[PDB]
């Protein structure tokens, strides 16, 4: 099935989605881009984009806040599509199997961050002399060691999924458990929401929660329309509210 | 020595990969030296005292958000001329400003970009990634990698031309507007996501006949709750989980609870798609 | 049809819904609870709950305000279900026949309130001596005389409905009049609304009337959703409106 | 003599059946003595002057709403210690406070509980009692018999610990908020009830053909008005009846008018379901 | 086809809709009234009212502002219905042919306004002597000269449309062009909107634009409902916004 | 000499046909003399100096809106008694007030009546004139010819009884309310008109199979854009045309552009109904 010119592409896409795990700027540390990018290289694209869409809804509220490392949606979204796109499985099985991988997750990315200290104990020895090139190639060199620990476990998998030992041990789930995880896949997502609302919770703005709640039950807006009505409401509230008018 | 305009263009491009080497001893510390390398390139020649500034850029934490770090970069760039060209003596206060802008900007930036920006674009581009193909994972990558760039280029440029004097100025009033408008959008969207974009179903039948020539007129418990509000059960589950999270329970220890419930509830008819 | 162990239950339910006519706290003085409670004891429950739902829509704005006695929705909602649940009739016939009963209504409950004076002219003679038990059994004793004048006319009916003299005099309506009262049953309800809006009418809040009007025509919200959007709008209006800011 | 905490629990339970003996000579007067019996139980022994207070509790009207009577009960309870324990002389002002809180609280409580509470819960639980079974007459009994209890327990307790001093305090500003927020909810809901939960139909045909292989393309007058607004006729009927009621016409003399119209209008084709 | 007792009625209706071109009060200078009035006199009424409805959507933002003469929707809406109601054509053909007529339009109504100067150079000679009747019959007399230049080109047409020379030169369009103008008939209307929004554009009120935009996409309100929600929102915004509360 | 009440009734009826003789030399000038003829009828006999006022009514422009010209008419009527009866000397300031109220009232009246009145009623009565028959071109003629009459009768009467003194009074504050409330209604309605009441369609197919036993599952470009927002293309076209119009391009030179596009776009499959 998987050919040698797909292993390299999966490896490079995992490396890209391993740079983003700490870098947190272009957001390949997201189960959306890291999933479409794997779906394109491995095979069919729609069945990877659907995994991507489903996996973010959990991975809202999976941020890093001050040495509180997130559950690493960057490794849980590359192993969890090779086990669907490549080996013959269903969406809800991969979504359920992502959680232990996300637990692997921050355990790995905490050891990497801890062992990164040798890149600063070798940085002061450079600042004491210069030049800055000794720093511009030490800051990047600590990035080629985290991308090689989200992209190696994505080649151990994509070379062992292609055997009967795993492809037959993944069918004794059984089918009763599988349909019991496609049901938790509509419930676990709620946790991802509660972590978000806990950040942006003000007692006087909770009326905007239950307002965006009811208008979802009985109306057929998109999320683009609900994201535009939200900003219009926010701008008009800031325009009113004489807290910003006077003393 | 008159930091060239293109040098700011350089600091912008070199600040994109800000987060390190995100250590635990000195978080983002090396990333700050790396972002200020281009300034120290033409600001100094090779010298004992001229090249001890890289020591002070490591001297302590710099632990803020990657996106609200452009104002700090622009302010600390401006502080260098007053120490290099103007030679106005300042050693401790360069780190003083870093530490002073660490605090508020770490708490005003996290509840915006990880607040009402990342999971709002991640929700707009994930209600489409289910059905659609490339308007979900592309309305995210375009609309979020612009808001982070307008926060960095317009951060560095506009925080460089304005020194300390308008740190205490825009540090009062504007950010209250920006985080009271953020947590209105992000609450309006999260109220909708909890309602529609969650699935909970209860197939417990509670009523028989079944008139009208074999229609069975089945009315499970989900119809009773959908008679009040079509998203009630996920709403209550959200307040339960929203209460658990203040007690600092691991979210990976609440997800497993739901995985247990989805198996023990479908095997008794309580939950079911 | 009606058995002796149903007469007693109807009598007790009428007594309960006769306590509430003046008491006005637990609201059995309402054609909703007083109707389901009669429907349960008499027979089928849905066809009593429907009467209850229909009869409140009229009995909004049927309050007491300072010796302006309401039309007594507590007697008009017990006779008006025995004449439907027990004797073989239709919803709109009972709703139409409730109005003369509601007129009976305050005529009865005004005579009772007027003759209650003997419970206070016999109260001062107790306060002049004590103890307070002479008061704690005089205040309640004036409650066992109003519940016995909304529950006796609910046994004179439920023992005379079971005869051909009334059950055949109730069919010469005729059927042309009956369907002309199921049409007024969508119009008379408006009076119940106008009495309510007349209480809570402020010239500057009328924009919230025509706003809740239009949003009803073109949207499929519930009344729970329209009762939640209303409170969200009210809280946000009170939050704005610098009348509560400034000084 | 230090009214026990359980005595307040007693006054709460004995105040549930407040409305009397609702006389016309002295409205609710005996109900006030009955609600204050537990206080006078342990406050006094049997005595001439000690048991003349029950006389003054009857001395005049106490004609307010049953639900905004817990603050008055708590205030008048507090006045007793200052007359029993503190012995600070006060005879007329005990009734003075009753009369002073009679006025505003009778006009701020009626347009709330008989205003935007009784017919709002009575409307939420009556759009369901039509179709449903036990979510209409039970969302009423639970949601309205809590709002009346949170108004009595939190009324008595919070109006007992605070004497006269914070009668003039919360009597200004808070209740304006509470009755401007009430008559927004109750106007938003009554605008919807007039529109959807009324039925008016006019079967007067005004147009022929009737193309498209026998569809008859009938367009009565109700379609013309539903082209503008789908609830216009009940809206105008509401403003007619809303104008009549200021002239103090009996609502039992406007309902009979509608009963006449529904018979004389269906027998000429004007009105019809 | 067209009879002599229809020519006079078309002439009078054009005169009425020519008075309004400058007068701008009763609004026969509108392709709605000027179209139903021609449809009634010429023939079928619905197929003229539809032209009227379609033609205003373009003729929003066709106002006069200080010697900036509008494109004269009063001549473009009378010739453009005689060429549909009378001569055997389609709606989109008339809507497309109205634009050159509207260009004729202000060219005519500017020459008329310019040559009107002789009515004021003959007005001062009247004010120097009196009476005012010399003015009350000079102000009106300048109105019987503009109505006779929107109503004469509406009789040259309605007497030449009834010939094969034009009725056969109007079929070599061809049918490919016709369906390419029923497509521009959903696009040109946008210009009429942009001229309106340019008048009432405030940077802080643009949130009310995108709010009335989104609520149109996902909801089934009328324009009466959207015109009532608009006024409710405007009244409540003016009620808030402490700019009108303090100093 | 005490302008009779019926004389105001006369000026109202004679002001309906205000716009002239709309010249280019003296716009609306003769229309003002014509509107003031009834005043000068009984105010003066035939005389040299008494009949030179018609000269000053022509003396300059009077170029405002026809509908906000009733306040000016009422004010200038009131100025005549103070020049006729009171004889308080005033020659230049009668035109001074005309010129002073020319400016603001020409810019506050145009963006209302040609702003959020003419194309709002013209839009309410044109979404109906398409389908319906006489609720479109009659909800316009009734609802717009009342708003112009309530602006003229209540303009003249209320600007006559109040002289100069309450020109500077209601010229501050009220009209800001009236034009900030107007451009909220007119923006809310124009946002909806651009979305729903425009038609743009793109039949470019972009996707094959076509599963489910011959349904063809066709998904043109219009479905991709309707997945984001169902009115996007007309919205962008509006901002393009809304940008062109500031550059004072003739709207008859942008309509022809669309006529070219609708032919060159339907002949290549880009645009199509
Ligand atoms: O708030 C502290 C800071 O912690 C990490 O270093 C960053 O990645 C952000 O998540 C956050 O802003
Ligand atoms: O307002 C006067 C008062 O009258 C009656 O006594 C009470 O039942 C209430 O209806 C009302 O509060
Ligand atoms: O604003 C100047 C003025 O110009 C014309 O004379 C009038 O028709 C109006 O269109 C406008 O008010």
């Amino acid at each position: 099935e998987i050919t040698t010119l797909q292993i390299v592409l999966v490896f490079i896409v995992a490396c890209i989605a391993g740079m983003g795990s700490i870098l947190d700027e272009f957001q390949f540390h997201r189960p959306l881009i890291a999933c479409t990018l794997v779906g394109i290289v491995l095979g069919d694209m729609k069945t990877g984009i659907i995994i991507g869409g489903t996996l973010e809804m959990i991975a809202l509220g999976w941020m890093n806040i001050g040495a509180a490392v997130a559950p690493d949606a960057a490794l849980a979204s590359i192993i969890s599509t090779i086990l669907v796109i490549a080996g013959h499985q269903s969406i809800g099985a991969g979504i359920a199997l992502a959680i232990p991988l996300a637990a692997a997750g921050q355990v790995l990315t905490i050891i990497v961050r801890t062992i990164t200290v040798a890149f600063q104990h070798a940085a002061d020895k450079a600042a004491d002399n210069g030049n800055l090139t000794a720093i511009s190639w030490i800051h990047v060199s600590s990035l080629f060691l985290q991308a090689m620990r989200v992209a190696i476990p994505a080649v151990i998998v994509a070379l062992s999924v292609g055997t009967s030992e795993v492809q037959n041990m993944l069918n004794a789930i059984p089918e009763v458990v599988t349909n019991g995880l496609n049901i938790a896949g509509g419930m676990i997502v709620v946790v991802g929401y509660a972590m978000v609302i806990n950040m942006m919770r003000a007692g006087y703005l909770m009326p905007f929660f239950y307002l965006g709640f009811v208008t979802a039950a009985f109306t057929n807006f998109n999320l683009v329309a609900l994201g535009v009505i939200g900003t219009v409401m926010a701008v008009l509230y800031i325009q009113l509210s004489p807290k910003y008018n006077r003393v | 020595k008159k930091l060239t305009q293109s040098d700011i263009r350089g600091v912008f491009l070199r600040s994109n990969l800000f987060q390190g080497s995100w250590n635990f001893e000195r978080m983002q510390a090396l990333g700050f030296c790396f972002s200020m390398v281009p300034a120290i390139r033409r600001l100094y020649p090779e010298n004992n005292e001229a090249r001890k500034q890289a020591i002070r850029r490591h001297l302590e934490f710099f632990n803020t958000q990657p996106f609200v770090a452009a104002p700090i970069l622009g302010v600390t760039l401006a502080l260098e001329e007053q120490r290099a060209n103007g030679a106005e003596i300042d050693d401790g206060a360069i780190n003083g400003i870093k530490v002073g802008l660490m605090g508020p900007l770490a708490g005003v930036g996290d509840p915006i970009f990880w607040g009402t920006v990342r999971p709002v674009f991640a929700a707009l581009g994930a209600g489409i990634a289910m059905s659609g193909s490339l308007l979900g994972p592309l309305l995210f990558f375009i609309l979020f990698n612009l808001v982070r760039l307008a926060t960095r280029y317009y951060g560095v440029a506009y925080g460089y031309s304005k020194g300390i004097d308008i740190v205490k100025d825009m540090g009062g009033g504007f950010l209250q507007k920006l985080t009271e408008g953020a947590s209105i959008l992000g609450l309006f969207v999260m109220g909708a996501l909890v309602n529609k974009w969650t699935h909970v179903n209860i197939p417990l039948v509670v009523s028989r006949i079944t008139d009208q020539t074999g229609k069975e007129h089945v009315t499970t418990v989900q119809t009773i709750l959908d008679q009040l509000m079509p998203g009630l059960v996920p709403l209550l589950l959200t307040f339960a989980c929203m209460w658990l999270l203040r007690k600092k329970v691991n979210p990976l220890w609440i997800i497993v609870g739901f995985f247990v419930i989805g198996i023990a509830g479908y095997a008794c008819g309580l939950l079911g798609l």
